């Protein structure tokens, strides 16, 4: 299972959650930004590691990060 | 319903304002550059019409006028060829003695010592020997003075200006609408009966009145200046009736149906002309007559405006059975709404046609004095093989584009496409297997042979002396083609080609034009190598097409486009899943297959076909005939073909062939230069550009359009482009230097 | 707090002709997935494995082999059509698992009953150097 | 090969082959214990580079020894 | 000839490894705060000026060497 | 001897450039400022930010081996 | 009417039905082979296997090997086929060793083509696979012996 | 006409003209002073 971490520079634009192809991410309420929103990653046992979320984040530097880690059946994307 | 002209007036206005605003066609480019990447995108998307807009009418208008531009360019290139034949050539002297003067239609200025490239090509002339075979065409045409070449250069220039004007006109003043383009029945009726029928009829006419009599006079020995002008043959007809008595009755037979009385100049001989080493002109005229009749009839199949004819939709809907469901229902709607489907079918057919042209033109030489001009024959075969391969690969590219951007079962459903999509797994499995099996049983034999020859065990080889693998069917078929004239073709005298056999050999000027080509174990091995390479190329391209929309690995691939780098390093890594990357990979394998084809043909022709014959009649081939015994190992290809024939090009420094020696080395350089783009990635390059940019910033000399490294896809594309250029140019220099040097 | 629906078998399936892209041995021994939706009428749609199928008017129940397949099909169903879908994970035991949407709302909309998983309260430039975590099994981003 | 062709193409090919095998009679009585997958990205680079430099050393060694030993001078 | 080529090629591999373990050291075991403002951190502090001048030198040599060889050819 | 010695100098300078850049950028650069959190060797950082193929320091080593082989050649 | 149908009406299994995979002649044939005789002792099936394959593997090693023309050694090249039988039965043994354990049931399917339960095929055991191994090997070596026994001239020795 | 003056100053056309003129200049220099290996003046 890969690791996905959210950092407090997040502006809560939700662009990363819209992009995930396996539904790893989620929005949760917060108080540190104008959107009162922050991303979370509750379901990292399904993450294929495509970094489609990182291409979508606009902050500099990134607010979502994907660290590739130990591989499994779901992580490798095997249908057999 | 009915067919008519449909046009709009003044759709776009002629202006310069859009020239000064780069990237007007795409909204993203129009905005202007921030980084250098912009400049690349501007060129990559320049002719992607159906991506600049959504409207089919606009795409078709652009395509039509772009075609006019291409035709104008081709006419300008023809104009140049004829003008150079007329002005800077030795064509007249070659016309006087064709088997001693080697043709040349390009001279160079004496600027930095480069005038050494103006070599002694015979006839009181010094220049560059050409290999396009234009003198042979101009002789087969009847052209005998440079004034006719001037005239055709001027006519071609006029036609090029005309094409350019029509290209402007049909886009800016009178632009046809979609319903005009989407009428395929009338289009096919015109191209079948009007372009190909009337074309070959008119050409048969020219051969009957100009080429035939002027070539009769030339082969009789008459001085090329004392031959009458062609139009004389038309004004005075007794001139024609002296060479062909049948021209006295003059179209009375063609009506009295006694076509027999034309047997004078419309023959069915077969074989070559033993004076010039080409096909009988009386055969070619009759051929063109027959082809014109066939096409003129075939251009009356489809219904346009008078009931009679065939509806394409009806033909397609009628065909279906118990294995294919409803098949062919729904292909007329597809083949009339996507340009990419049409382009794929057309490219496939044109590439295959070019390869067939290569084979038929070596085996049954059409022009006079072409068969004994070895450099021209090699050049033509090789050129046309390369063109055919490239077009076939483009066919796959545009089938993939159709699958990603146009296929849509919600509004245009076809059954056969759906069923192939539903068993693509079995398809790709079986093709994969057959390529592995074919690769083991052809290259493996070579490896067995090399190892048995190095282990001092030649009786254990796969060869004509130890373990024979004779292609029985090929030998059987060419034996049937030998016995054909008189048994299954009573109307023919000689058989279609001299390669079939019968013991007939044709010579010209002490050179060998043609003779029977022998098939043996080596021919068997080479042909199975060829089957292997073609199967592999097919596997790569068809895998790219069939899985362009989705996979078990990436189930929504169509949403990422047709040309994307990857879908990230996850799932194990997904570099090069797009169909563009499959085209990119198939280009290398096409290069491999065509290269082996042209090596096989080049070595075989010198070894068993080309050479010199003696008055006593003993043929000495250019190479000694070593293809039967040295082609069966890899060491024989490295030693007896590459090392032994590169001598001509590595020894041209100081002669007039030194440009080939320079291009040999330049092409090696460009090939090795591409590996840098192919083996690396853009992260390294952007990080190096960072420090270089720092150095520029230190001196207030840094540019405002921020430099970036190339794209991932651009890296791949630059890599394959330089790889192909380097390799093909190396073989070009090798071939031309070698063949020009010996003869 | 949003009881999730149950899996109702005997729910019909779309009209398909069969294809070599469907389930394999992994669905026999490891796991597979099931998606269900509504389909106001019968309509054609592109299978996420092969060609085209016809979804029936009323509930629809498809069995696929990967979560990504279900989610790509659901994205297609939710935007191009206006359809609500749910999918589940079935084990070889005969055990179902409602999967998505987890708490009844789509994850791109913030719901007040969610906790934060994997959130660091600092910028990404404030991770320690690897030398700080050497010989102990944590990772610099673990904190 | 390993240096110009990259991973995705090969992984899709392997999925096709796995289907083919699992579907054929008398041969699906045999079951692998590791699911076959294409090589890794870094792994492919390493394997390509290894082939490249092995070929390098071997061809040059053969030529150098044969062209000095053949003349022995 | 054999000895010379063997020892030069082994020296080249050893050089590439000598430089690889420097990057491994910089990633794994380097501690910034414990090397504050000494020769090592100073090397890190003007990496642009080192890379830019190496780049200039190698551009210059490549341009003029290949140019003179092509002139002569 | 003059010309080939300048070719040798070009080779040494370019191999040094590759290896030194790989070493001095292994803790992070502008295109990836947190590279040290990823290890010595890793494939890429996906196709975002323009694309990051071959950005690890292992990859600089892998590129430099080609130039080493060319130089010793 | 159409000829191809989804496997047993289920259009979401990754396969199809054709005249190649589900046809009465093919079904009956493939059914009456050793590997598909579920209700039979593993060793008998293995015996059939080894017999047929030793006999088949005789020919090529004889008519193609290095001593094909030397016939003071041409015919006795059955040594090679015996060695090949030995090698791939060693491979059979290690495959069975790694794929199974005696204290575990046999992984074969328990359902049949119509939806009735079957007693799992015992060839997929550890025990029965070792039994089948012995059968195949016995048959292979003695089939090599048999097809070497028929050295009498026929049409092509 | 002004748009044409702008277009003629776009990068590819400007470089084309610049280098064609430079090429003519070097070509004519070498046609007048051929085979120079040194500065033979002072
Ligand atoms: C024959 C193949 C080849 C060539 C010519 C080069 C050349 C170069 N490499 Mg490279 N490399 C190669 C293969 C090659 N490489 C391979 C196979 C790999 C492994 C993937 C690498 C990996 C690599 C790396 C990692 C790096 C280089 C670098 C460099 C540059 C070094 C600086 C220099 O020498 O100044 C210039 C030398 C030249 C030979 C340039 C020649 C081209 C001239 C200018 C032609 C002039 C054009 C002329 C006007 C006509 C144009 C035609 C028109 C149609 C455009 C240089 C341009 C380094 C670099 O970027 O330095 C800063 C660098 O970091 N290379
Ligand atoms: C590295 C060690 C090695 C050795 C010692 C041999 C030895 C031999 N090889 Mg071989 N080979 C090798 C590596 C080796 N090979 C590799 C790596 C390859 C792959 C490229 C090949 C590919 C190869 C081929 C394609 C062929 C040989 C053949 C032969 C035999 C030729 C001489 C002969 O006719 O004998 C006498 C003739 C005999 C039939 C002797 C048979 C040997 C006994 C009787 C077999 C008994 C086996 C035994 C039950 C158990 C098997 C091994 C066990 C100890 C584990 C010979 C015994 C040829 C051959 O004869 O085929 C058999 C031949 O066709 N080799
Ligand atoms: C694809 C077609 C083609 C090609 C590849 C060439 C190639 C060549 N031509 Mg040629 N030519 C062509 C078509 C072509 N021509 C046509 C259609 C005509 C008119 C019918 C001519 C008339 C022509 C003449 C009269 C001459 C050449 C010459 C030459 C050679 C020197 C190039 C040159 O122009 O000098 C140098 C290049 C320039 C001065 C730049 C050209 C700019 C002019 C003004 C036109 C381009 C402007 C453009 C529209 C914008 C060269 C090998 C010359 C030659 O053979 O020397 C012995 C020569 O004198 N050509
Ligand atoms: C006898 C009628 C006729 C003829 C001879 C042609 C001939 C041609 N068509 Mg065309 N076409 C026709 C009818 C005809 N068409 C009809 C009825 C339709 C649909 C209504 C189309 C729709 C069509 C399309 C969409 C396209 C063509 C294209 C082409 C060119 C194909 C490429 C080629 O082989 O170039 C061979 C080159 C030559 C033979 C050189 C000689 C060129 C001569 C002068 C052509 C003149 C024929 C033309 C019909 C004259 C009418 C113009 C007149 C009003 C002044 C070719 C010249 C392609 C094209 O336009 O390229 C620009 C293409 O895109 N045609
Ligand atoms: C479209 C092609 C074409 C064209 C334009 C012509 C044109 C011409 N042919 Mg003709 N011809 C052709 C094809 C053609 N031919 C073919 C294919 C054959 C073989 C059947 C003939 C066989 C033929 C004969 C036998 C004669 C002509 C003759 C003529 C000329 C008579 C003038 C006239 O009445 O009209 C004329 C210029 C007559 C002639 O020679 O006038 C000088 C003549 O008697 N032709
Ligand atoms: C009738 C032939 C034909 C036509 C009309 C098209 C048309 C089209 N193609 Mg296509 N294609 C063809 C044949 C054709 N192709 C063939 C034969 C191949 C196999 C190689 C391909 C493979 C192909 C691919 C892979 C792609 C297209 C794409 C496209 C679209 C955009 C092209 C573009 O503007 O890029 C811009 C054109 C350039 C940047 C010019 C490139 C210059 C080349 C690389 C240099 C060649 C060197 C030169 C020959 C000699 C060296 C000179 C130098 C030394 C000075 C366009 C609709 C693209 C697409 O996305 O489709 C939607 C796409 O990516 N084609
Ligand atoms: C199956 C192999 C074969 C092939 C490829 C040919 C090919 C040919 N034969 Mg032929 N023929 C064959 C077998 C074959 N024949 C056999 C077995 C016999 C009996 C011994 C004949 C007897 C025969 C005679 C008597 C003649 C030919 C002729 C011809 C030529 C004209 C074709 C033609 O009439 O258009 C096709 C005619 C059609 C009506 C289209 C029908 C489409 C076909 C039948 C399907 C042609 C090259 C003629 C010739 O000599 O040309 C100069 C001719 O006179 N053949
Ligand atoms: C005394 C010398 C020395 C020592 C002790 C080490 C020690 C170490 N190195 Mg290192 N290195 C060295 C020299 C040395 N290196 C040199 C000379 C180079 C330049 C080539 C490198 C470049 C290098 C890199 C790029 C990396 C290391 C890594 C490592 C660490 C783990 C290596 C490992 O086990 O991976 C496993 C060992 C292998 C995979 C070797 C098997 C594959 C080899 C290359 C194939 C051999 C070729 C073939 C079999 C022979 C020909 C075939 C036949 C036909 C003849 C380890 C602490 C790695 C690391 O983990 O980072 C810390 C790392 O990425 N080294
Ligand atoms: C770095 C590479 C390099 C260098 C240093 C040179 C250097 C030289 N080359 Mg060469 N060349 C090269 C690359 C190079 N070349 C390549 C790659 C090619 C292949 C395309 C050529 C092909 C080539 C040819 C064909 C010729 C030369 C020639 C020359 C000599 C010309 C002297 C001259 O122009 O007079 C003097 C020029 C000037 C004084 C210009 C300055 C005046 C300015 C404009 C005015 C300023 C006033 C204030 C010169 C020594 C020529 C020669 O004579 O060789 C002996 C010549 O024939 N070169
Ligand atoms: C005696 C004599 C002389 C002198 C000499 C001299 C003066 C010397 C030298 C020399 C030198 C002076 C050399 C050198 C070299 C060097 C090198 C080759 C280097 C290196 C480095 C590296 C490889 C690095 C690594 C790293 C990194 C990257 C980072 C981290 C750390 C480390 C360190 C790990 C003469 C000749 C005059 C004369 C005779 C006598
Ligand atoms: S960025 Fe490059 S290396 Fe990384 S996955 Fe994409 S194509 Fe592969």
């Amino acid at each position: 299972s890969h690791s996905v971490k959210i950092y407090d520079t997040c502006i809560g634009c939700t662009q990363c959650v819209r992009a995930c192809p396996t539904d790893v991410l989620e929005m949760i309420p917060w108080g540190g930004c104008k959107a009162k929103q922050i991303a979370s990653a509750p379901r990292t046992e399904d993450c294929v590691g495509c970094k489609r979320c990182e291409s979508a984040c606009p902050t500099d530097f990134l607010s979502v990060r994907v660290y590739l880690w130990h591989e499994t059946t779901r992580s490798m994307g095997l249908a057999y | 319903p009915e067919v008519k002209i449909l046009v709009d007036r003044d759709p776009i206005k002629t202006s310069f304002e859009q020239w000064a605003k780069p990237g007007h066609f795409s909204r993203t480019i129009a905005k202007g550059p921030d980084t250098t990447t912009w400049i690349w995108n501007l060129h990559a998307d320049a002719h992607d019409f159906d991506s600049h807009t959504s409207d089919l009418e606009e795409i078709s208008r652009k395509v039509f006028s772009a075609h006019f531009g291409q035709l104008s360019i081709i006419f300008l290139w023809l104009s140049g060829m004829y003008f150079h034949g007329a002005r800077f050539s030795n064509y007249e002297a070659w016309l006087n003695d064709p088997t001693h003067i080697r043709p040349s239609a390009q001279v160079v200025w004496p600027i930095v010592g480069q005038e050494i490239l103006n070599g002694d090509v015979g006839g009181g002339f010094r220049g560059i020997q050409i290999t396009s075979g234009f003198f042979q065409i101009w002789r087969a045409s009847g052209i005998t003075s440079e004034l006719q070449l001037y005239c055709t250069a001027i006519g071609a220039l006029v036609f090029a200006a005309l094409m350019l004007f029509a290209g402007w006109f049909h886009y800016h003043k009178a632009a046809p609408k979609l319903v005009w383009f989407q009428d395929v029945e009338s289009m096919l009726n015109h191209h079948l009966a009007g372009l190909l029928g009337l074309g070959s009829l008119s050409w048969a006419g020219h051969q009957v009145h100009v080429s035939l009599p002027i070539n009769q006079f030339l082969n009789a020995g008459v001085d090329p200046k004392e031959i009458p002008l062609p139009h004389e043959f038309i004004l005075n007809r007794d001139l024609l009736a002296q060479l062909y008595p049948s021209f006295a009755e003059g179209a009375t037979p063609f009506f009295t149906l006694n076509w027999s009385k034309y047997a004078d100049f419309l023959t069915f001989r077969g074989g070559l002309d033993p004076l010039t080493g080409g096909l009988w002109l009386t055969d070619i005229a009759h051929h063109h007559l027959a082809i014109a009749i066939l096409f003129l009839i075939a251009g009356h199949m489809y219904r346009t405006n008078w009931g009679i004819g065939h509806g394409i939709k009806d033909i397609l809907e009628a065909h279906k059975g118990p294995f294919t469901g409803q098949g062919h229902k729904g292909l007329y709607e597809i083949l009339t709404t996507s340009w990419h489907a049409q382009l794929s079918i057309n490219l496939a057919m044109l590439g295959s046609l070019t390869i067939i042209v290569a084979h038929h033109m070596y085996a049954m030489p059409p022009y006079p004095y072409l068969a004994t001009d070895y450099g021209t024959q090699l050049s033509l075969f090789t050129h046309h093989m390369w063109i055919g391969g490239f077009l076939i690969v483009g066919a796959a590219a545009h089938a993939a584009i159709f699958m990603v951007r146009d296929y849509d079962p919600t509004t245009r459903y076809n059954d056969l496409l759906d069923r192939v999509l539903r068993h693509r797994d079995a398809i790709i499995s079986h093709l994969n297997w057959v390529c592995i099996f074919l690769g083991f049983h052809s290259f493996g034999l070579y490896i067995h042979n090399d190892t048995m020859s190095a282990l001092g065990r030649p009786q254990d080889m796969f060869s004509d002396t130890a373990i024979q693998l004779q292609p029985v069917f090929a030998q059987w078929i060419q034996n049937t083609h030998a016995l054909a004239p008189g048994t299954t073709a009573p109307g023919a005298t000689t058989s279609t080609s001299l390669t079939w056999g019968g013991g007939d050999l044709v010579s010209v000027g002490g050179k060998v034009a043609l003779l029977p080509i022998p098939l043996g174990t080596a021919d068997f091995l080479v042909h199975h190598i060829h089957a292997f390479t073609i199967h592999v190329t097919v596997l790569i391209l068809l895998k790219g097409v069939l899985f362009a929309r989705s996979s078990r690995l990436i189930p929504d691939k169509a949403n990422l486009g047709f040309r994307f780098p990857c879908d990230g390093p996850g799932r194990g890594g997904t570099c090069q899943v797009s169909a563009w990357d499959h085209v990119f990979l198939g280009l290398f394998w096409m290069y491999n297959a065509i290269s082996v084809v042209i090596f096989h043909f080049s070595w075989k022709m010198q070894s068993d076909v080309w050479g010199s014959i003696n008055d006593q009649g003993v043929v000495t081939h250019i190479t000694g005939g070593n293809f039967a015994q040295s082609s069966i190992t890899i060491n024989g290809w490295l030693r007896d073909f590459l090392w032994a024939q590169a001598s001509q090009v590595i020894q041209s420094y100081g002669s007039s062939l030194s440009a080939y020696g320079l291009f040999f080395l330049g092409a090696h350089f460009v090939w090795a230069f591409s590996l840098m783009f192919l083996f690396s990635g853009r992260g390294y390059w952007q990080e190096l550009i960072e420090s270089i940019v720092w150095a520029h910033n230190k001196l207030k000399v840094a540019p405002a359009t921020q430099p970036r490294a190339l794209s991932i896809v651009q890296g791949r594309a630059v890599g394959v482009t330089h790889y192909l250029l380097g390799g093909i140019a190396t073989t070009w220099a090798f071939f031309l230097a070698r063949i020009i040097a010996v003869g | 707090g949003f009881t999730p629906p149950e899996l109702d078998p005997n729910t019909p399936s779309p009209i398909f002709g069969g294809s070599t892209g469907g389930l394999l041995r992994k669905a026999q021994v490891e796991e597979f997935y099931v998606i269900t939706w509504e389909s106001p009428k019968e309509q054609i749609f592109e299978m996420p494995t092969g060609g085209a199928a016809i979804m029936r008017e009323g509930p629809n129940l498809l069995k696929l082999a990967r979560k990504e397949q279900c989610l790509a099909l659901g994205t297609r169903l939710r935007s191009k059509y206006k359809i609500k879908y749910q999918f589940y994970r079935v084990f070889p035991s005969g055990e179902v698992q409602y999967l998505h949407p987890k708490d009844g709302v789509y994850p791109e909309k913030v719901n007040p009953g969610r906790q934060g998983v994997g959130v660091n309260f600092r910028s990404i430039g404030k991770n320690v150097s690897p030398i700080e975590v050497k010989f102990t099994g944590k990772q610099p981003y673990d904190l | 090969m390993f240096l110009i062709s990259w991973r995705g193409y090969w992984q899709e090919l392997i999925e096709t082959l796995a289907w083919a095998h699992e579907r054929t009679p008398l041969a699906n009585l045999i079951r692998w214990r590791d699911k076959p997958v294409a090589l890794s990205i870094v792994q492919a680079r390493l394997v390509g580079l290894v082939h490249f430099s092995v070929g390098y050393i071997f061809t040059y060694a053969a030529f150098l020894i044969a062209s000095t030993s053949g003349k022995f001078g | 000839a054999a000895l010379y080529t063997h020892h030069q090629y082994i020296a080249g591999f050893i050089m590439t490894g000598a430089f690889a373990h420097g990057a491994i050291f910089f990633i794994r075991d380097y501690n910034p705060e414990q090397n504050a403002d000494n020769v090592l951190a100073r090397m890190l502090e003007h990496k642009e000026a080192i890379i830019s001048h190496l780049s200039w030198a190698s551009l210059f040599l490549g341009f003029h060497t290949l140019g003179l060889y092509v002139h002569n050819d | 001897d003059f010309l080939v010695h300048h070719a040798i100098a070009l080779g040494l300078h370019t191999t040094t450039l590759i290896l030194v850049k790989g070493a001095l950028d292994a803790r992070g650069s502008k295109l990836m400022p947190d590279k040290k959190d990823f290890g010595y060797s890793f494939p890429c950082d996906g196709p975002g930010r323009g694309g990051t193929c071959d950005i690890s320091a292992w990859d600089a080593f892998y590129l430099a081996v080609f130039w080493m082989l060319n130089t010793i050649g | 009417y159409q000829v191809v149908q989804p496997i047993n009406g289920d259009p979401f299994i990754g396969s199809l039905e054709t005249p190649v995979t589900s046809s009465p002649l093919v079904a009956w044939y493939l059914s009456n082979l050793p590997g598909y005789r579920t209700a039979v002792n593993p060793l008998l099936r293995g015996i059939e296997v080894g017999l047929a394959h030793g006999f088949l593997l005789v020919g090529p090693f004889v008519k193609a090997g290095p001593l094909r023309n030397t016939e003071i050694a041409g015919q006795a090249g059955s040594l090679a086929a015996g060695g090949l039988v030995v090698i791939l039965s060693i491979c059979l043994t290690i495959y069975g060793i790694s794929s199974f354990n005696e204290g575990d049931p046999s992984t074969a399917p328990s359902l049949t083509l119509t939806g009735r339960k079957k007693q799992p095929d015992q060839l997929q055991t550890a025990d029965g696979w070792a039994k089948f191994t012995g059968g195949f090997f016995f048959g292979g070596i003695s089939g090599v012996i048999w097809a070497f026994f028929l050295l009498y001239v026929l049409d092509l020795p | 006409m002004r748009d044409l003056k702008t277009y003629l100053s776009v990068a590819p056309v400007a470089s084309t003209l610049w280098f064609a003129a430079l090429a003519g200049l070097l070509i004519e220099i070498n046609r007048f002073f051929p085979d120079a290996l040194t500065f033979p003046f002072f």
